[PDB]
């Protein structure tokens, strides 16, 4: 099949990406970009040519089963994730991503309890916001009355502001009406590159 | 050379679904007409070709006996049907064309695609719960489906500190998303979230006190 | 010495004037005496390149062909989508005869005589002809009717094997014949075959086929879907179009009886010739009979193969120039 490498890449502008992509049948191999939302554009075709609006920064190269893509000096148009081609099979796709790079900020950690409505209708979300921090990496641990949360929440990042290249992330923790008014200490937990020691914001039912 | 496809889909599992794709600015029945899809936390994969002229297909065995290729000549429009739909069918589905010249699979015309979320959730408008309030506000737009759906606060006139996320898939089988502003705790004045849901009609103003 | 070069060719046939059937007329028009005495030299110590999948002769040949049902199956109406024109429909007697085809002067025809030459590559058995042997114009799909051999064991020809979009012809090396019946005193219709001998050319083919795809297990499968042009066996027949349904043809249980095919007549068709569909005058009446020789097959490989077994193959009506092919593959014409 097409076995195409890394899975993922977070890079700076500027820099280079090298793609690496395996098959194990000769013929022509093709490369694709797919920005966000948008149809994916031919790149590169018999491994090695370029299309028609594809500028100098795109290159190719070849060596046996292993196909390189390189994109030099990256520009914003660039980012997406990529996909090598033979005949009808595809790579799985390199998720290439931007991450300007930036002196370490640590979260601003806010937590909201259940609206009074949301109970109303039998269920409680507890939100917990982390704001305006660098790197993206970060780890959210819910906690009820000192009980673990693992598998009961969901997440979501926005990208990075372009701004002041932080990222901001939202955590949502989900529990039955009659399951949130059986506990107490209901306790948000963050580990960051910025903080010193884990974070903990948290409140009482009460 | 242009192709434009059909808009955005949504069926219940073991409904079918038809997707077109109209061709202009080259001879229609002169190429191959491919159909590749991508599904979320999925690569592109390729479902099958139609040889306009004869319409004559080759399926991609996996999708044999659950695809229907098809062209209107008289339109120049292909025609990609998928019956038993079932949830991970939800995806992108596209159509291409060979690169003018030729080899027939450089893939250099693409349609916009066309979006199919299958799902046995039914249509349905959200539920807007209040984020109560150095300070931090907002809302919680939950339980609806399908995507996907807007946030505005104070009717746009409030931007700045704004941070509208991606929406999560829950187990319940709908979506869910949060939009939240920060300020200062010396401003709390007005503050009213307008959330547009344009699958169900739906629209509410919630006032964050 | 000599160059690759395309170039204007004229047709050679044994047409007789006093002869009235469509293609033989068109011959007397068209083209010249066959060569009474032909001379061909193959010459030692050269190699030549040949490719049959881009060999302009087929271009050739195919405006010929278009040419010849342009006069001769004049249909009834023509619906060509952007206007639909009535005509003369006249009664069609056709019988396609061998059509040779020749070089003006200042070219010649190489002739490749490697008894197992595949349609690509060099060649090092060579030869020079100032014509090609007989070839009959016979318009068909799926089955490759009244066409060569393979002189010594069945051939596979194809531009990619891999490419599922590159068309398979299979050359067969013992033809096998369809007797194709319409009883008299009406659409109906069917075509019988050996299976014996039919069945037994299958398992050489597939054994042969494997032979290129590392034995992986072959299977056979009708079409995936298009025109009834494409997914029956498709034919003119004393002037009428056959259909048949080869669903039987490919039954895999039996790898003997006759097994024979059901097969239609048609008046409404696509012609194959360009766009649209054309009206002919109702099938006329007395018993209708074709016996054919089977000698190729098109077919078409099914993609997205995954798993190592299974390759599906579909007969396939491809594209009519394959016919064309499938005769014209070891020639091309080179310029002195
Ligand atoms: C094929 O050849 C035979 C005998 O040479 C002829 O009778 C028959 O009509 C031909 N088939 C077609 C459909 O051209």
């Amino acid at each position: 099949v097409l076995t195409q490498s890394p899975a993922t890449l977070s890079l700076s502008p500027g820099e280079t990406a090298i793609i690496s992509c395996r098959t194990s049948q000769s013929g022509s191999l093709a490369w694709y970009q797919q920005r966000p939302g948008q149809a994916p554009r031919l790149v590169i075709y018999s491994g090695s040519t370029r299309a028609a609006g594809i500028p100098d920064r795109f290159s190719g190269s070849r060596w046996g089963a292993d196909y390189n893509l390189s994109i030099s000096n990256l520009e914003s148009g660039d980012f997406g994730v990529y996909y090598c081609q033979q005949y009808e099979f595809f790579g799985q796709g390199t998720k290439v991503q931007v991450d300007i790079k930036r002196t370490v900020a640590a979260p601003s950690v806010f937590i909201f309890p259940p609206s009074d409505e949301q109970l109303k209708s039998g269920t409680a979300s507890v939100v917990c916001l982390l704001n305006n921090f660098y790197p993206r990496e970060a780890k959210v641990q819910w906690k009820v009355d000192n009980a673990l949360q693992s598998g009961n929440s969901q997440e979501s990042v926005t990208e990075q502001d372009s701004k002041d290249s932080t990222y901001s992330l939202s955590s949502t923790l989900t529990l039955s009406k009659a399951d949130y008014e059986k506990h107490k200490v209901y306790a948000c937990e963050v580990t960051h590159q910025g903080l010193s020691s884990p974070v903990t914001k948290s409140f009482n039912r009460g | 050379v242009q192709l434009v496809q059909s808009g955005a889909e949504v069926k219940k599992p073991g409904a079918s679904v038809k997707v077109s794709c109209k061709a202009s600015g080259y001879t229609f029945t002169g190429y191959y007409m491919h159909w590749v899809r991508q599904a979320p936390g999925q690569g592109l994969e390729w479902m099958g070709w139609i040889n306009p002229n004869s319409g004559g297909t080759n399926y991609a065995q996996k999708f044999q006996g659950r695809v229907t290729m098809t062209r209107d000549t008289s339109i120049s429009t292909a025609y990609m049907e998928l019956s038993r739909l079932r949830s991970d069918d939800t995806a992108v589905y596209y159509c291409a064309r060979g690169k003018y010249c030729y080899y027939n699979w450089d893939f250099q015309h693409w349609g916009q695609g066309t979006l199919v979320t299958v799902s046995s959730a039914s249509t349905k408008g959200p539920s807007v719960f209040p984020l109560a309030p150095t300070a931090a506000l907002g809302c919680l737009v939950k339980d609806y489906f399908p995507e996907p759906v807007t946030v505005s606060w104070n009717s746009g006139a409030l931007t700045s500190g704004v941070h509208t996320f991606p929406a999560v898939l829950q187990s319940s089988g709908l979506y869910s998303l949060s939009s939240v502003v920060t300020v200062p705790s010396s401003s709390l004045q007005t503050y009213i979230c307008n959330v547009n849901h344009k699958p169900s009609n739906t629209k509410v103003d919630k006032r964050v006190e | 010495v000599w160059k690759d070069a395309d170039t204007t060719l004229f047709c050679a046939s044994d047409a007789k004037a006093h002869e009235t059937e469509c293609h033989n007329v068109w011959a007397t028009h068209a083209c010249v005496p066959t060569d009474p005495n032909p001379q061909e030299i193959h010459l030692e110590n050269v190699t030549e390149n040949f490719n049959m999948w881009k060999n302009n002769m087929v271009e050739q040949m195919q405006e010929d062909v278009i040419s010849l049902w342009d006069q001769c199956l004049q249909p009834c109406v023509k619906l060509t989508g952007g206007s639909v024109i009535k005509q003369a429909c006249p009664k069609i007697s056709f019988d396609p005869i061998p059509i040779h085809y020749c070089t003006p002067a200042g070219y010649v025809i190489l002739k490749c005589n490697d008894k197992n030459f595949n349609g690509t590559g060099p060649c090092k058995n060579v030869s020079s002809v100032q014509c090609t042997h007989g070839i009959k114009p016979v318009v068909s799909t799926q089955l490759l009717l009244n066409g060569s051999l393979a002189e010594e064991e069945i051939i596979i020809r194809s531009e990619n094997l891999t490419n599922n979009a590159k068309t398979i012809i299979v050359h067969l090396n013992k033809s096998v014949e369809i007797n194709c019946t319409r009883p008299s005193n009406i659409r109906k219709a069917y075509c019988e075959i050996n299976g014996t001998k039919w069945n037994k050319v299958l398992k050489q083919v597939t054994e042969k086929l494997k032979e290129h795809f590392n034995n992986k297990t072959i299977i056979f499968q009708p079409p995936s879907g298009g025109d009834l042009e494409i997914t029956m066996h498709h034919f003119n027949c004393r002037g009428e179009f056959f259909y048949c349904n080869t669903t039987q043809l490919f039954n895999n249980t039996c790898i003997n009886g006759t097994i024979t095919l059901p097969c239609k007549i048609k008046q409404i068709i696509n012609m194959w010739q360009g766009t649209g569909q054309a009206m002919y005058a109702p099938p006329i009446d007395g018993k209708i009979n074709c016996v054919s020789n089977i000698t190729g097959i098109l077919l078409t490989r099914d993609g997205g193969a995954n798993n190592t077994s299974n390759e599906t193959f579909r007969p396939g009506g491809g594209n009519i120039k394959d016919n064309w092919r499938s005769e014209l593959y070891k020639y091309k014409v080179v310029q002195i």
